[PDB]
C-alpha cells in the first residue's frame, strides 16, 4: 500500500522477484541506473526482473494549487529534512556518550570483579 | 507505438516564478487565440 | 554482563549510587544538485521563497499591464468554474471511495502493532523463566556459602 | 481492496511475484496446492513465492500527487487548443 | 535522429505500421521493392503501408519540461530521505541496545557493591576477634 524508498502511495507500483517489496516504478527504476541492486536486500536486479487505483479528491477550494499548495509543499520538504539532519546529528552524539558510559561501566565491573572474590577468599583463609 | 535531450535551464527560488510566468503566458496565448 | 531484572525485586537509591560510579569512571576517561544549496539556506533562514501574489488583487482602468492581469482572471475562472463542474458531478462519490480506502490502510497498521505487541512479550516470556531458573540457582549457592562459614568457625 | 480469484475483502491479502496481483492467502494457497501455479497468468507459482520499512508515509492526497495534476492541466488545456485550431 | 537501416540522419524520416522503426525513404523503398517485407521483424509490408513526410499540422513549431525538471529533482529528494532515514534508524538501534544494556550492566554494579561490602564487615568483626 505504500512504496518503500519515498514513502509515498504508489500510481503504478512494482515489486521486484528477488525481494519481496513494493516500490513506485520511477524511484525503483532510479535506483537500478544508479547501481544495479536491490536497495533493502542488497541484491543484483535490474529494470526487466522487476513486475508490474488510488483516488484524492482534489479539494473544493483548488491559484492556489500554484502559489498556496505548491509553496506549503516545498517549505514542508525543506523543514522536514532540514530538522531530519538535526536528528541524526544528535543520534551520533548521543551514541558517544552511550558508548563511553558503556565502557565506563565496564572498567567499574573488572574492577569489582577483583575486588569481590578476593574478599570472599580472604574470609577463605581466615578460617585458617 | 513508435532525439531525447534534456533541458539544462541554466545555473531554484527563480524557478519557482518561471513556472509562474510561463503558466501566466500559456494561459493569455490561449485566450488571445480564442477571441481571434 | 548478568545483572536479573525479573528476579532483583533494587531501589532508585541504587540507581543514583551506581550512576556516581559510573560518572567517576567518565570523568576519567573524559548528495544532490543545487536544489540541495537553496532547500538547506530555506530552511535555515526560516524564510520561504515569495510566489505570485498578482492575481488576486490587479486594479480596473489600468493600462496595458492590467489588461493582461485582467484577461489572467477570465481564463483562470473559467478554468475554475469548468475544474468545480467535473467535482460536483461525481460529487460525494469520489470523496467517500478514497474515505474506504484509507479504512484499509489504517487496519494494516494496527495488525502490526499487534504481531509486535505478541513476539515482544513472547521474548520477555522467555527471559522470565530464565531468570527465576538462576536465581533459585544463586539462591542454592548463597545457602551453602553461609553454611560453610559457619561450619568452618565451630570445627576450629 | 478486493481478491481477484473470489471478489471479496480480503482479511489477509499477499501479493504475488509473476503476476503482480493481491490474492487473499486462504484462498491463493489452496489454488497453490491444486497446482504450483498463479491463477490469473498461469506462470508458476510456489507458497514462498507469495509474499504478505523505516520511511513513515501520508496519505495520498491533493508534491508527486500535485505533479500529475498539472499534467492533466496542461495536456487537457493543449487539446482545448486543437478546438480553436481546426475550427 | 538516425535510420535503422543504413544509420544516417533521415531527411525524409518515413516509417512502417507494423513494427515501430523510423527508417529513411530512399533504403526502406529500396528494401520493399527487393522484397515486400519489414527489414527489423520481417512481416509483411508495402510502400502504401509506409507513413512519409513531416506531420506538422494544424500544431506550429516553454512550460512542460519545466515539470519534467521539477520531477527529477524531486526524484532525488526521495532518494536522499530515505538514505538519511535508514541511517536515523540503524543508529537508533543502537543507541537502544546501548542504553538497555548500560542500565542493566548498571545494576550488576550495585549488587557488586553490596556483596563487597558485606564482605568488609564479616571479615573486620571476625578478625576484631
Amino acid at each position: 500500500m505504500l512504496c518503500a524508498i519515498s514513502g509515498k502511495v504508489p500510481r503504478r507500483p512494482v515489486l521486484s522477484p528477488k525481494s519481496r517489496t513494493i516500490f513506485e516504478k520511477s524511484l525503483l527504476e532510479q535506483y537500478v541506473k544508479d547501481t544495479g541492486n536491490d536497495p533493502i536486500t542488497n541484491e543484483p536486479l535490474s529494470i526487466e526482473e522487476i513486475v508490474e487505483s488510488a483516488q484524492q479528491a482534489s479539494l473544493t477550494e483548488s491559484i492556489p494549487n500554484l502559489l498556496t499548495s505548491l509553496q506549503n509543499e516545498w517549505d514542508a520538504i525543506m523543514l522536514e529534512n532540514f530538522k531530519l539532519r538535526s536528528t541524526l546529528d544528535s543520534l551520533t552524539k548521543k551514541l558517544s556518550t552511550v558508548m563511553y558510559e558503556r565502557d565506563a561501566a565496564k572498567l567499574v565491573a573488572a574492577q569489582l570483579l577483583m575486588e569481590k572474590n578476593e574478599d570472599s577468599k580472604d574470609l577463605p583463609k581466615s578460617s585458617q | 507505438e513508435i532525439a531525447q535531450q534534456a533541458s539544462l535551464t541554466e545555473s531554484i527560488p527563480n524557478l519557482l516564478t518561471s513556472l509562474q510566468n510561463e503558466w501566466d503566458a500559456i494561459m493569455l496565448e490561449n485566450f488571445k487565440l480564442r477571441s481571434t | 554482563m548478568d545483572g536479573l531484572s525479573f528476579v532483583d525485586k533494587i531501589p532508585d537509591g541504587y540507581k543514583n549510587e551506581i550512576d556516581q560510579l559510573v560518572k567517576k569512571e567518565f570523568a576519567n576517561i573524559k548528495a544532490d544538485n543545487s536544489v540541495s544549496t537553496l532547500t538547506n539556506a530555506l530552511y535555515t533562514e526560516y524564510l520561504k521563497q515569495r510566489n505570485n501574489k498578482k492575481r488576486r488583487t490587479p486594479d480596473f482602468n489600468d493600462d496595458d499591464d492590467t489588461l493582461f492581469l485582467e484577461e489572467y482572471r477570465r481564463k483562470y475562472p473559467r478554468i475554475d468554474t469548468s475544474r468545480y463542474i467535473p467535482n460536483e458531478s461525481s460529487e460525494v462519490s469520489l470523496l467517500g471511495i478514497v474515505d474506504s480506502y484509507l479504512k484499509h490502510q489504517e487496519i494494516v497498521l494496527d495488525t502490526l502493532l499487534p504481531q509486535t505487541v505478541s513476539n515482544q512479550w513472547r521474548i520477555n516470556n522467555d527471559y522470565i523463566r530464565q531468570t527465576c531458573t538462576i536465581v533459585e540457582e544463586m539462591n542454592i549457592q548463597q545457602r551453602k556459602q553461609i553454611n560453610d562459614l559457619e561450619i568452618y568457625r565451630k570445627r576450629l | 481492496m478486493l481478491c481477484a480469484i473470489s471478489g471479496k475483502v480480503p482479511r489477509r491479502p499477499v501479493l504475488s511475484p509473476k503476476s503482480r496481483t493481491i490474492f487473499e492467502k486462504s484462498l491463493l494457497e489452496q489454488y497453490v496446492k491444486d497446482t504450483g501455479n498463479d491463477p490469473i497468468t498461469n506462470e508458476p507459482l510456489s507458497i514462498e513465492e507469495i509474499v504478505e520499512s523505516a520511511q513513515q508515509a501520508s496519505l495520498t492526497e491533493s508534491i508527486p500527487n500535485l505533479l500529475t495534476s498539472l499534467q492533466n492541466e496542461w495536456d487537457a488545456i493543449m487539446l482545448e487548443n486543437f478546438k480553436l485550431r481546426s475550427t
